[PDB]
């Protein structure tokens, strides 16, 4: 798909159809984390792969890797008496892209 | 990281004795070859021609071959060269149109003479190369202009020069020329997304052929050919087990890039192996380009002796030999032995004899045993000559019959040959250890399959697999038997015979050392099968024919190289193992070198093949010719690195004309862009009127015209001129044909001039056909010297039949102060020589036909385009995103 230049489009189409993707079949080291506030974007939006392209001597090259680690996190919701009934609702959702 | 080198037990751990590599060994082998011939010709009286047997620098030669692949045979220009120019006379409406191509063509090369065929061949070669060079160009970013809503081309790109004509023309003619110039349009110029510029211009036919061929080659050779070459490179890399990076090559192409690929990487091996007397050079190149670097490893000391207590230790049978150290000469002999082992059939060994050497007698007797286990002596190939096999058999005979312990029973046979006896109480028969090259008994090939065939190889001419001692390289990863089960037939029989002869300590030593020996031969098998695979490998049929030709004593086109070693070098080589550590530095760039060499060889062969027909096409020019003449003429105009590669073993001093002619008629060739352009140039050059050479030279008596100047202006408007160019050949009923032989016979008998005079008084013609002649063109605005008007087609040395002839055009200029009969003389001025060319080199045209030469279609790339050369990208270690099948 990178040879035909359709890897990103195929992944976007699969994500928009509400499907699931599994990259390979290698064992992955698992980490466990605990949070009480919104996690950093590395944990939430981090993709399990890397895709780079380079142009050298009139020819185009591509490199693809799969991540060897994954993490499991637990998010604790803390509220105060000053919060409003709509204090947590956003106009657009916040996306997370990993399930174990 | 290689699993073959992982060691789990200390058995295969040894000290590092020395190290060696490929670039060292190639020079070493060349020096050892040349020193032998030097010494042999020094010792005995020899009658031969002088040859200096020097050794060249292989590394610089390889570097020059690499640099040869970066040179281009095309160039990029903005405008084409001018093909037509004009000469303005006193007339206001008539000019002379001159095709320049013939004008620069007549000045290229030397003057043709019968007495020097080599210079004739050189002149033809220079003319053909000039034709090829003149036409290999690409147009890019031409200048244009807007005109009444469309695009037109500038007058400077049209390829014709006419600016000197404009001032003399009238207003109507100037307007007509301007309109005709403005009519030169750019094809579909109002399209914004255009990619090329198309227009009509002027060019000569031989140049236009090359231009079209280059344009077509650029159009056709693209992505798919690159994919095929990279796929073959991947197959070779899988054969050689290289490591790949993670990035891969994608088929994406930018829409402003034009690729140029001038070499196709799969090489025909027949081109390389058809070069006469080139086996040694191919062997040297294989060593220099493919052999890895590594170390020499000694066996573990614990194998020979064991200690039970502090003061109690077992003694070894070869303590004096295992304690010795080699000298420089003995190390060189060990290197020779390993070189012979790594190239089966191509290098064989013999015995060196030095009367000044003093050594213990036991060394030869031990080497007798060692040589049987170390070498293969028949069946399919051999590592050694029949004489050395005989000497080893005699040494083994002497070793077995020397009983320093209690004696054993010996029963001799009737025949007096060595090893003709039974030994021991079980009466072991020692006749099986005498050499027999037909069956291979007594050596490593005894009852063993040495050569195997498997799935097809990346190089189509070398399919064999070598399996010394019957062990596979896979046995180091996935064994077949236990640790005590590793054995083969010859070693087992040798152990049995050693036991039967009463030599138990030696048998125990060899039984301990057997796994080390088999692992060494597994490493050698891997090196041969993986690292050394190249186009410089010997073809299968020659390899198969090596041994029967040696047995029968027949002539060999691939005669093996013979090297001489000493006795103790065999023992030193038995106690070592070569373990590669790094791969050759030139492994990834070798196929490009091979392709460049093959393409240059093909170009040379094509040139020589085209020159070889000249004598049959013109016998009277090349009476004193030889094939060696065009051979030397072609090699005088070839790259130096290719000649250096061909002349590694000084074969250029010893090939005869039969070898030259048999090479010329071989059909194998290697395609390339340079070959295509050269063949197109030769196709253009098949017509010899395009080389400004002809044999349509006539004599006839004519006088220079003397016109009447009754009206100065009316005469000026004519554009009067005179020339010796003929419009048509003269009638056959008035031409007397002469040949070189008849003319020279009549000249020796002293009656040629009378015959010519008699013919001339009859107003007839004489043709001096049969020999090609050099032709020059000159222009004159005044009365020329008597050298050219009275230039005869021959000269007196005996005569010379050929002599360069001048085609002259004489333009008549008159002034207003000229009397109406001023040019009339009392006696005529004669001219004799006329030429027919059948080309329109010079033509008188009206000013309305100035732009009638615009009849060639040119395709030019726009300034946004980029032209890149991708030939350097052909390297072994790259991977495709979508592999080719």
């Amino acid at each position: 798909q990178a040879n035909m230049g359709q890897f990103r489009a195929a992944l976007r189409r699969i994500m928009d159809d509400d499907d699931w993707v599994r990259f390979g079949g290698v064992l992955r080291t698992v980490r466990v984390k605990f949070y009480d506030a919104r996690p950093p974007d590395d944990v939430l939006q981090g993709l399990p792969f890397s895709y780079d392209t380079n142009e050298r001597g009139g020819l185009a090259y591509a490199t693809i890797k799969y991540a060897t680690e994954t993490t499991i996190f637990y998010l604790i919701y803390n509220v105060e008496f000053s919060n409003t009934p709509d204090s947590l609702v956003l106009i657009n959702p916040t996306y997370t892209m990993t399930k174990v | 990281q290689r699993p073959e080198r992982i060691k789990t037990t200390p058995y295969l751990e040894g000290d590092v004795l020395s190290s060696d590599s490929g670039p060292l060994l190639s020079v070493f082998a060349l020096q050892e070859i040349m020193q032998k011939v030097r010494q042999v010709q020094a010792d005995y009286m020899t009658a031969t021609r002088e040859v200096d047997f020097t050794v060249p620098d292989v590394q610089k030669i390889l570097d020059d071959i690499k640099a040869l692949a970066a040179e281009q045979v095309y160039k990029i220009v903005k405008v084409p060269s001018i093909s037509f120019r004009h000469i303005v006379m006193q007339s206001r409406d008539r000019v002379l149109r001159v095709d320049t191509y013939y004008e620069e063509m007549s000045q290229v090369g030397d003057v043709i003479t019968e007495d020097e065929p080599e210079k004739f061949y050189s002149t033809i070669i220079k003319k053909v190369r000039f034709i090829r060079g003149k036409g290999s160009f690409i147009l890019h970013d031409i200048p244009t202009r807007d005109h009444r809503g469309m695009e037109v081309a500038e007058p400077e790109v049209l390829g014709v020069e006419f600016k000197n004509v404009l001032p003399v023309l009238t207003a109507e003619h100037r307007a007509m020329i301007q309109n005709a110039l403005d009519g030169s349009i750019i094809e579909n110029g109002n399209v914004a997304t255009r990619d090329v510029d198309v227009f009509i211009g002027a060019c000569s036919e031989p140049v236009y052929r090359i231009y079209n061929r280059l344009q077509g080659y650029i159009e056709a050779v693209q992505l798919q050919e690159l994919r095929n070459s990279i796929g073959w490179l991947e197959r070779l890399g899988h054969r050689k087990r290289i490591t790949y990076s993670q990035e891969v090559l994608t088929d994406f192409r930018r829409q402003d890039t034009i690729w140029v690929l001038a070499l196709q990487l799969p090489v025909n091996p027949q081109v390389v192996w058809d070069v006469p007397r080139s086996s040694i050079a191919n062997l040297i190149m294989n060593i220099a380009t493919c052999l890895p670097t590594g170390e020499y490893i000694a066996p573990n000391p614990r194998i020979s002796s064991i200690t039970l207590t502090q003061r109690i230790t077992t003694t070894g049978p070869f303590a004096i030999l295992t304690g010795s150290t080699p000298t420089a000469q003995q190390l060189n002999d060990v290197r020779k032995i390993y070189l012979a082992l790594m190239f089966p059939g191509q290098i064989i060994l013999d015995l060196k004899i030095d009367p000044g050497e003093r050594m213990d007698p036991a060394v030869r007797m031990v080497a007798g045993v060692v040589g049987h286990l170390l070498f293969t002596a028949g069946g399919r190939f051999t590592n050694l000559t029949q004489n050395m096999a005989r000497q080893l058999d005699i040494a083994l005979n002497d070793y077995l019959l020397y009983m320093y312990n209690t004696r054993v029973q010996v029963n001799y046979g009737p025949t007096g040959e060595p090893l003709d006896f039974q030994i021991g109480r079980n009466q072991y028969d020692c006749n099986v250890f005498r050499a027999d090259f037909a069956t291979g008994t007594g050596y490593n090939g005894w009852a063993t399959i040495d050569v195997e065939y498997r799935e097809p190889a990346p190089y189509v001419h070398a399919q064999r697999y070598i399996r010394y001692c019957g062990i596979d390289s896979r046995e180091l990863i996935n064994p077949t038997t236990y640790g005590i089960g590793m054995t083969y037939h010859c070693y087992n029989e040798m152990l049995r015979m050693l036991v039967a002869a009463g030599k138990d300590s030696e048998a125990a030593y060899f039984r301990s050392m057997l796994p080390f020996h088999m692992v060494r031969f597994a490493r050698i098998n891997q090196i041969i099968n993986e690292d050394l695979h190249s186009v410089f490998s010997l073809p299968d049929d020659m390899f198969n024919a090596l041994l029967p030709d040696l047995i029968a004593g027949a002539h060999q086109n691939a005669d093996p190289v013979v090297l001489d070693v000493s006795w103790i070098s065999l023992w030193f080589a038995f106690n070592r193992s070569f373990e590669p550590t790094h791969r050759n530095e030139m492994l990834e760039v070798a196929p490009l070198i091979e392709s460049v060499y093959a393409s240059e060889l093909s170009v040379m062969k094509v040139d020589m093949r085209h020159l070889s027909l000249m004598q049959r096409r013109f016998p009277d020019v090349l009476i004193q010719a030889r094939p060696s003449h065009f051979w030397k003429a072609v090699l005088n105009d070839s790259p130096e690195a290719v000649k250096a590669v061909m002349n590694l073993s000084h074969s250029h001093n010893f090939i005869n004309i039969r070898d030259m002619m048999r090479w010329v008629m071989l059909p194998s060739l290697q395609p390339s862009l340079k070959l295509a352009l050269e063949e197109e140039a030769w196709a253009a050059a098949n017509d010899f009127e395009d080389l400004m050479l002809t044999d349509q030279v006539y004599m006839h008596r004519d006088m220079l015209p003397e016109p009447r100047l009754d009206d100065i202006e009316r005469f000026r408007q004519e554009g009067f001129y005179y020339t010796n160019m003929l419009e048509a050949p003269p009638e056959i009923d008035r031409v007397v044909q002469y040949t070189y032989e008849i003319a020279r016979l009549q000249a020796n008998m002293g009656q040629f001039r009378a015959a010519l005079r008699r013919i001339m008084d009859d107003d007839d013609w004489v043709r001096f056909g049969g020999v090609l002649r050099t032709v020059r063109v000159k222009f004159y605005d005044a009365r020329p010297p008597d050298d050219v008007l009275q230039g005869l087609p021959f000269s007196y040395d005996t005569i010379k039949y050929a002599t360069e002839t001048t085609i002259f055009y004489l333009i008549y200029n008159v002034e207003f102060s000229n009397t109406p009969d001023s040019l009339v003389l009392i006696n005529p001025t004669y001219t004799m020589t006329k030429v027919f060319i059948n080309k329109r080199i010079v033509e008188r045209v009206r000013v309305g036909q100035i732009l009638a030469v615009l009849n060639r279609r040119f395709v030019a790339y726009k300034g946004k385009m980029r032209i890149m050369d991708i030939t350097q990208s052909l390297k072994m270690g790259t991977k495709l995103a979508a592999p080719t099948v």
